[PDB]
């Protein structure tokens, strides 16, 4: 059965079928004349390339230093004639063998560069290369050449990262950010470099940091009354006319207060040491593992806050200073030249992982099967298809969210959902939450002709070990389609706990999104 | 009550009382999320 | 296509087909006499039954009074000869028509009462009878009977419990407290009725209780201040002889903290007035909309601590004194006489109802695709086959576990991934961990024999917005099945964060556990 | 580092040094969980 492994409908032939491939360091110019050959499933051997040459420049970097070494670059390899493009709907050799009917005793990528399989698959093409999902979570794909077929591509080059002689891996990251600034953090960290080393400078050479630096104990002492140092050195620090900005966009958030940037100072205090110090791979390791990173990086909310280059220094500055204080405080080394040298080179790079991980497209808490997770509640779409409501029918459907909560036994009030009357309407009977197989019905009542309120019947509470299924059935009168301006809003509204926010009595409102279709 | 009282509580939704429960509600625009409909995404 | 809906493998025929039916109080007798007939989809008009006694059990509360009502009772319905049980793939009766060939215009129950389709998917039997499965998360089937062929049926009582004229609803959870009494909850509400009583007067009439009592400032108050006296109050209350074993199962859990029954109190006193306070229905109603009970049910970490009549007395007897207190502070109302007499009452019902929910089979954080939250992170498996680990056969499988944080950037610093040489090693290759369309590479390593751990070559970070999708991929040279003795640990360890737990640097570990099967 | 060092940490479960992190974890034996396989579960 080939319709059970091949997707046809990504399946298609072409004129000059062209990819991109990610180019390790020192393999820039001699790709670039011809691609050469040099795993637990012998059959996946073969020349990788994708669809996408920013995913493509994400594989060239040292896979020796894979946190921090310098990138390679992109090369765009095109196929002479015709090639056949074969979407598979599994990555399993042997289950893919058997339903394409091959030798099962031999390595799948090679069966892929024969004749016969080329004949029959091939449609008419000169070679096949293998499609696959890039990834969960992503629209890219992964092509797969067979090594024999991949000699007669054409390597063109696209980027050469190497070539901008850039620090670290900007270069690499600066095209990235390519990808969406067509939010989207495209930054200058050129910039950011020379803001940081300015502002660290500035900082040592004002008489208040002087002056609290002298308070500074200086020895070894108990990491409760250190952070207390570093949370007063970070007011006073965070007072200088360099940080005017960041003292601004820090007053308001949680996570950016004092106390968040004096717990990250002594977590990296505690974990670098002279060998660690010394490395650049060894340091961004150590740092990588480490919580409230968000903290300096003004990520919050699902948000990057610190958008721009001025505050990203301000911030890494700040925070340079911060470790330089930590440091004698509990760490057990050469004191601060990690602080303005590896330590910001490292959280540079952390920096631009994470910043490249936003501008990624990704479906936000409570979209499709992502959890939305809000005082101490997680809810989401049991399936994709229940995150989607169809239209342009007469008719039924069910929609299944999984609700559950950390740990103390929470509770559900009920349910707010969103109707288009005659189009969209709530099956009052069909529609219940099953709480560990009990299921409960629920009273549910049109509010208004925009949204009807449910509520269980017996009191619903969910915690760790006890979870619950709430079941959304709607109704379809009217056989036309719901138009854009009809929607009046676009998710679910699962009510917790009653709690008061700015002044009122309201109810946590955990919201799953959804989209109209058909 | 959403006229009166519970007045500009809700920032990207529609305000709507929620009888049952004794308390307003905002039901988020398109996109919007929170008990007041503060934040997108 | 009748084997798209139908599922023959829970379909079958049987001699005197008996099922349970919750009856609703002032129906028990009359029901005893036979079954007769009295939404949005007119097609399941029907008499609902189920496979479970103790699920039917449920269904025996005033549909009037859904909360703290008294219940009926259960009878079992049996139909004489043969009955046909067809399960059904789904619950659509649009779909399920089109793919039974039936009339598309009219109600679906009444076509299952026809002899037609008696005679047609009848196998034999008399009659038929629908069965879905009861609900997400249980092993209990709903049985939907016709109601022509249901005057068939022979009406036997199995209990009643209205009939034993206990308070509340304590037989009805008595009753099915006995599903997994053959944890399990299996308390004597009159014993704890009796004790809380008991203890309630002795505390009223303890000397130090009534010195405190004196301390309070008996009129409105912030909240803040508040509280400061009731946690006070709570600290004296709990030194009381008759409390002595909650003051010890206390001590060590912060949920179960004298703030914790301070800020339950306060809000208590906040939610209750007049109308409320005179109420059953209404009182319970706004109680179970409130945080912090698992703080008086002593429930927290996915078990209910409060484990015996003694313990459960205690905290409800220390939690109504508290609540007396905060009334005058906050509330506005004949200050005392509830917290005796409704508070009592309402809060024994949402005791009931949570041990309800901890006795009934659930999979807990991490099996199957429950979410499993720690430290602000939550993974769980994609699917449940991901949770299924097969062996007896020579080769691969994958595994997809989604992964991600509430808010600020959380970093996997790598994974720890349980082995038995030879039937299950992990293929270091096609194993890695995807960020937002960014398909990571890992670097595994056999630490042991026994564990193998793979760390991520670029840094990994989730949060809000930002999700992660973990590739575990299993490789088998052995086709001989893994036996239990093998079998040293059954979950996937996911590293975060370094935290220091009970002095020593560790990773926060996440797990997902798994089944070895086939 | 397990025998010396880490020893008794692990509760149910066995200790690994892990070291790429520098630092112990425990290998849950089947149903229990935690940093120090504590609970069951």
């Amino acid at each position: 059965g080939a319709d059970d492994v091949v997707d046809s409908s990504k399946s298609f032939v072409m004129e000059n079928f062209s990819s991109y491939h990610g180019t390790k360091p020192g393999y820039v110019d001699s790709i670039q004349k011809g691609i050469q050959k040099p795993n637990y499933d012998d059959d996946w051997k073969g020349f990788y390339s994708t669809d996408n040459k920013y995913d493509a420049a994400g594989y060239s970097v040292d896979n020796e230093n894979p946190l921090s070494g310098k990138a390679g670059g992109v090369v765009k390899v095109t196929y002479p004639g015709l090639t056949k493009v074969l979407a598979l709907k599994v990555d399993n050799a042997e289950t893919i063998k058997k339903e394409l009917g091959l030798s099962l005793t031999e390595p799948l990528m090679e069966q892929v560069g024969t004749e016969e399989f080329i004949k029959r698959f091939g449609d008419g093409a000169s070679r096949v290369v293998l499609s696959l999902p890039f990834a969960e979570g992503s629209s890219s794909v992964e092509y797969i050449n067979n090594w024999e077929q991949a000699k007669a591509l054409s390597v063109e080059l696209e980027i050469n990262f190497e070539t901008r002689g850039k620090r670290g891996q900007d270069a690499m990251y600066e095209y990235m950010a390519q990808a969406c600034a067509g939010s989207c953090i495209n930054l200058d960290w050129d910039v950011i470099r020379d803001k940081t080393k300015t502002k660290i400078e500035s900082l040592k050479e004002h008489g208040p940091i002087k002056n609290k630096m002298s308070e500074s104990p200086n020895k070894t002492v108990s990491e409760e009354k250190a952070k207390q140092y570093l949370e007063e050195f970070h007011q006073t620090a965070l007072e200088h006319p360099e940080l005017s900005e960041l003292k601004t966009v820090t007053g308001t958030n949680p996570v950016f207060a004092g106390a968040n940037y004096a717990a990250w100072a002594v977590n990296v205090a505690q974990v670098i040491d002279s060998e660690t110090a010394d490395n650049l791979e060894k340091t961004t390791a150590a740092l990588s593992i480490l919580p409230g990173i968000g903290s300096v990086m003004g990520i919050a909310d699902g948000a990057v806050h610190h958008n721009t280059e001025e505050i990203v220094a301000q911030s890494i500055a700040l925070s340079s200073l911060m470790v330089a204080q930590a440091i004698p405080l509990v760490g057990e080394l050469v004191d601060i030249g990690f602080a303005a040298y590896n330590f910001v080179e490292s959280i540079i790079n952390l920096f631009q992982v994470v910043h490249n991980s936003y501008n990624r497209p990704a479906y936000s808490p409570g979209h499709k099967t992502q959890p939305f997770l809000h005082d101490g509640y997680a809810v989401s779409w049991n399936t994709v298809e229940d995150s989607i409501i169809r239209t342009g029918f007469q008719g039924e459907s069910g929609h299944d969210i999984k609700i559950t909560a950390e740990n103390t036994p929470l509770p559900i009030a009920g349910v707010l959902l969103p109707t288009i009357p005659g189009k969209l309407d709530v099956n009052k009977s069909k529609t219940h939450i099953s709480v560990n197989g009990r299921k409960i019905r629920m009273r549910c009542r049109a509010i208004d002709g925009d949204v009807t309120f449910c509520r269980p019947k017996s009191p619903v509470y969910v915690g760790n070990g006890v979870h619950a299924n709430l079941h959304v059935a709607f109704h379809r009168s009217s056989s036309e389609k719901i138009h854009s301006n009809e929607i009046s809003s676009d998710s679910i509204g699962v009510l917790g706990y009653q709690k008061t926010v700015d002044h009122t009595k309201v109810n946590s409102k955990l919201s799953l999104f959804f989209e109209i279709k058909s | 009550p959403c006229l009166r009282k519970y007045k500009d509580f809700c920032i990207h939704g529609e305000c709507k009382y929620v009888k049952e429960l004794r308390a307003p509600s905002c039901i988020c625009h398109p996109g919007y999320h929170g008990e007041r409909c503060h934040g997108l995404s």
